[PDB]
């Protein structure tokens, strides 16, 4: 679960 | 299938130009840092937010949103650092001697003392800073040059994809540089020239990662959860 | 003298300048550990030093600068140099690294041996050529620490040898038969394996220091002192 | 230094 993860997902 | 190989030259210069993030500022205290733990507050909290900025500009390079999100994770976590280092050099070029963190954060080598190994990686900024001042490098060769990063840094460690894009990008360096006039072999070797300071900008990361690594275990100041998790991804 | 010659003359003074491929002491008979084994890739790595440097004087250019700078352009590269060796003569071992003739390791450390592994598939798909190669590994030994050293004299002659050496690429290219638009892509394509290169090297540097510090491999005095030369 | 020597001869 990481942030790069989500963040990428905007 | 790619629109990225689709665009002309003049296309791809200004998709990459019209991605730009901004430049941000440092927190507004007129106090020139002259400790670690003030020096590091500022910069990691500046690298915190210009990383929020990369991640928005990354998923707008063409090309790059057609890979899977694990590899866009991955070229992300190999690059991050390499291209904070670059747009550092590239707004530090009309300030010599100087590196422009953020229009209100010029810092010069003296100040690279106050923290760990700083003055060795000030000194290979400012060089390289210096460097791309005496080539005269354009704006849009600057952003060609960020994208390279971003899709070769981490390209090997995984393909044909990233390569056509890269082919793509080296297209577009040679179209600016016949259409500001250069001959035949001014425009080989000057794309040379360009691409070996890709070499110095990783070894500049490949230092920064390990003093910041280093700072990270003498906890001198707390790390954004992000900016651990981008570090921790060279560990 | 370098800056005169033209693009067929350098690539035979590169040619004419290889260094020779070492044995290990490699026996299959004997066991190893990974401590005596990595101690076979340190006790070769120094062999080969004393042959690099005296390659390094015959690469054009390189003896025009002060022996303070010849010294640093060394201490700076000599890994990536013995790197791109590496993955040179393992090109056509798919999967593994010919580290010498007797010494030819599969990923069976790990981590820069799979970089390594991966830079020579991208040299086998790319056909990379002996003449290309050798422009490659003097291009590293020029360019690697010249933004680390009027020593501002010194640098602008390194410039001008290593616009010579991409003349030279380019020359390659063309007589090879590219368009000018795939020279230009292959061109960028090797210059940018030179970053992998350069990774891989600082990679490798660290755990050679940790491997110092350990005090299991054994390290020769020559390379004890390129290791202090990257703090 | 070992360097230093080595390149000199
Ligand atoms: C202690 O080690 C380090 C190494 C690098 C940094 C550093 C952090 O923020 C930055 C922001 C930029 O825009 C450009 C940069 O170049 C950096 C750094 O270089 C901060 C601490
Ligand atoms: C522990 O990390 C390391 C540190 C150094 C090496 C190393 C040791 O000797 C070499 C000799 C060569 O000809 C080519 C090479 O590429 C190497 C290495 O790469 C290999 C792994």
């Amino acid at each position: 679960h990481k942030i790069l993860h989500r963040l990428l997902q905007e | 299938n790619s629109l990225a190989l689709s665009l002309t030259a003049d296309q791809m210069v200004s998709a990459l130009l019209d991605a730009e993030p901004p430049i941000l500022y440092s927190e507004y205290d007129p106090t020139r840092p002259f400790s670690e733990a003030s020096m590091m507050g500022l910069l990691t909290n500046l690298a915190d937010r210009e990383l929020v900025h990369m991640i928005n500009w990354a998923k707008r390079v063409p090309g790059f949103v057609d890979l899977t999100l694990h590899d866009q994770v991955h070229l992300l976590e190999c690059a991050w650092l390499e291209i904070l280092m670059i747009g550092l050099v590239w707004r530090s070029m009309e300030h010599p001697g100087k590196l422009l963190f953020a229009p209100n954060l010029l810092l010069d080598r003296n100040q690279g003392k106050c923290v760990e190994g700083m003055v060795e990686i000030f000194d290979m900024l400012l060089a390289t800073s210096s460097r791309f001042r005496m080539m005269n490098l354009q704006g849009e060769e600057f952003v060609c040059l960020k994208s390279i990063i971003l899709l070769n840094s981490g390209v090997y460690t995984f393909k044909d994809h990233i390569h056509r894009v890269l082919d793509k990008i080296t297209d577009t360096l040679i179209h600016l540089m016949a259409k500001a006039g250069l001959t035949l072999q001014q425009q080989h070797q000057r794309l040379a020239q360009l691409l070996l300071i890709l070499s110095h900008i990783r070894h500049m990361s490949n230092k920064g990662m390990e003093h910041l690594y280093s700072m990270k275990c003498k906890n001198v100041v707390p790390l954004s959860d992000l900016l651990l998790e981008m570090l921790d991804a060279h560990r």
